[PDB]
């Protein structure tokens, strides 16, 4: 067959898109307790009853959480059981034998979800599939209770019967392709822009100022983001696994919290710096010797190091629940789990304290402007646009992540994992935007003009 | 789109007094610095006297106690009062405007230029 190409059309890839890999017991659309990939633990309303059924199926005390290895085996046990039920049942097998392999998955998909006896209930609909009345059965199936409870999944199945193609499922794969090239472009902009900013200030003596020294610390944190944090995050998400061992992912996690904390705090430092330099240019200039601007950045990185490496390498961030323990003991799993104390403590230091200081700073900059020795002119509006981009971009990139992060602490299961990852990557791209915001100055544009060889 | 109009360039004897006046046109952000820079022959441009929009000033050490900077109350006009002029004070005084409209970087405006001559 020689088909090792991506999205082979088959039942296994069909159901995984529909059900999804969840390693903890969860309640499905109907309300029943489900684990793994659509594995129905029990029809009982007691989580305790579902656990013992799970423990009987697995053979150990799962505590409600199974490994990815075990979840795969239940799925295959569930798929083959659905295949056996079709071959055993007298209504399904005549329909099943007369179906091409693509529409066989759609029938097995139904039997997977609703069972042998439940799917055999479609007296007219199954009879239409024998007679190859696809569109006519498609309209028939859309009227079922199965359609009302899960309209989205039924559409994919009903369309799959109707066309005999994987059009309902093949489109999902473009997402992984488009996500990869988007994740790719993000790495380029962060590495290119930040190296370009670092190189300009270091090579050109005109740019070696105090405010730019703060820019340099910002550019270094954003650089390591694009070099270290972001590339492995793309590799982690696309391949669905971690391939570098436990130690390196805590060390990767350690760099992630390190750079983001240092980057955001430096934005806060730059904000206050410009407040002082704009509202008291002369007193401020007396203050900052080269040693202070050096010790300030030192504090930012010491504070950032204490938030990132010290809790993570000392296992203080470690969560205590069973699903965290397994991912901690699994070499290939590096999902992010933390106790409530670290999540709150890190969020305040990394984001909330800088946010409050930043918001207050630019407010007073805009507040100081009106009480000066002086009629709705342009540059006052033009200046207000500039800070709106600065604070607006910072806010819109990171405020969803750390709100959702804190919301995840207060109430569990409210944040699905995809939203949590998406917003972090929307936070990741602030590193690419920071050179575009803070390096608009005339001396930068000249330095970039010569660094790019005109 | 902004203008700087420099006035008061003078020939004067040593110890005499000069007054330099700068006026600005267009639209300038409220948070700004207007100052005076001089460049001596074969020397680098240096700060002489500066005033912030809020009234805070700054003077070079060589001109402290001798030069006084003042500002118009509402017309973006700056006056440099130079007294006890020394022959070392012989340079060309440039009207400056430091502009904070773009928050991250200060953006300068420069004046035309006026000659000050002190005769020993
Ligand atoms: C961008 O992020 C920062 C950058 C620089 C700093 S410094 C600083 C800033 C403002 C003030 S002000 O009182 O509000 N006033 C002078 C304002 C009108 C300017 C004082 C200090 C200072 O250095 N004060 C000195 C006392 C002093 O010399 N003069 C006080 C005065 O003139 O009133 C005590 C001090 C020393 C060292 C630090 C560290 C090491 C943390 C940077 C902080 C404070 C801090 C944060
Ligand atoms: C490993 C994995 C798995 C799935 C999705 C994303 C990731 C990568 C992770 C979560 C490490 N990105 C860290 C994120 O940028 C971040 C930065 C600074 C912080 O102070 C915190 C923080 O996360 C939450 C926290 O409480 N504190
Ligand atoms: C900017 C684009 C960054 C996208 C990062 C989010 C990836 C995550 O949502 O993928 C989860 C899926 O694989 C599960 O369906």
């Amino acid at each position: 067959d020689a088909e090792n190409l991506y999205f082979q059309g088959n039942i296994f890839e069909m159901l995984r898109i529909d059900e999804g890999l969840r390693l903890k017991i969860y309640k499905d659309t109907e309300g029943y307790y489900t684990i793994g990939i659509g594995h129905l633990l029990t029809k009982s309303p007691s989580l305790n009853a579902a656990k013992s059924e799970l423990d009987k199926a697995i053979g150990r005390n799962t505590n409600g959480v199974i490994t990815k290895d075990e979840a795969e085996k239940l799925f295959n046990q569930d798929v083959d059981a659905a295949v056996r039920g079709i071959l055993r049942n007298a209504k399904l097998k005549p329909v099943y034998d007369s179906l091409d392999a693509v529409r066989r998955a759609a029938l097995i998909n139904m039997v997977f979800q609703m069972g042998e006896t439940g799917v055999a209930g479609f007296t007219n609909s199954l009879r239409m599939l024998q007679q190859k009345r696809w569109d006519e059965a498609a309209v028939n199936l859309a009227k079922s209770r199965w359609y009302n409870q899960t309209p989205n999944r039924a559409k994919r199945v009903i369309t799959t019967f109707r066309t005999g193609t994987w059009d309902a499922y093949a489109a999902d794969e473009v997402w992984v392709v488009g996500m990869g090239i988007v994740m790719s472009l993000i790495v380029l902009a962060i590495v290119f822009g930040n190296v370009l900013v670092i190189t300009a200030i270091a090579k050109f003596e005109r740019l070696q100022t105090v405010t730019n020294y703060f820019i340099t610390s910002l550019a270094c944190a954003d650089l390591v983001m694009g070099l270290a944090v972001v590339p492995f995050g793309a590799a982690h998400i696309l391949t669905k696994t971690w391939t570098f061992g436990n130690f390196w992912c805590e060390f990767w996690t350690s760099i992630d919290v390190l750079c983001v904390t240092a980057s955001i705090e430096t934005l806060c430092v730059i904000a206050v710096d410009r407040y002082f330099a704009i509202t008291s240019p002369f007193k401020y200039q007396s203050l900052l010797t080269k040693n202070k601007a050096r010790v300030i950045i030192l504090m930012v990185w010491i504070v950032s190091g204490l938030t990132s490496f010290l809790p993570i390498q000392m296992h203080w961030y470690r969560a205590t629940h069973q699903e965290a323990i397994n991912c901690y003991a699994e070499e290939t799993c590096c999902d992010f789990f933390t106790n409530q104390a670290y999540a709150i403590a890190s969020s305040i230091v990394s984001f909330y304290v800088p946010l409050v200081i930043m918001v207050f700073v630019y407010s007073r900059v805009f507040q100081e402007a009106k009480r000066q020795l002086q009629k709705f002119a342009l540059k006052e509006h033009k200046a207000l646009k500039t800070l709106g981009i600065i604070m607006g971009t910072f806010t819109l990139c990171w405020l969803p992540f750390f709100i959702v992060n804190i919301v995840h602490v207060i109430q569990d299961n409210l944040i699905r994992k995809e939203v949590y990852i998406l917003l972090n990557w929307i936070g990741y791209v602030n590193s690419g935007f920071n050179p575009l915001i803070y390096c608009r100055s005339p001396d930068f544009r000249i330095a970039f003009q010569e660094l790019l060889c005109l | 789109q902004v203008q700087l109009q420099e006035s008061g360039g003078g020939l004067v004897q040593a110890g005499g007094s000069l007054r330099l006046s700068c006026a600005a046109s267009g639209s300038i952000f409220a948070l700004n610095i207007m100052g005076w820079y001089r460049q001596a022959p074969g020397k680098q441009r240096e700060l002489v006297a500066a005033i912030h929009s809020g009234g805070t000033t700054n003077y070079a050490n060589s001109v402290k106690g001798r030069f006084t900077i003042s500002r118009d109350n509402a017309a973006n006009t700056v006056y440099l009062q130079m007294n006890s002029l020394k022959p070392e004070d012989t340079a060309v005084y440039y009207c400056n405007v430091k502009d904070f409209g773009a928050i991250i970087y200060d953006y300068d405006y420069w004046g035309q230029g006026t000659q000050v001559t002190v005769s020993s």
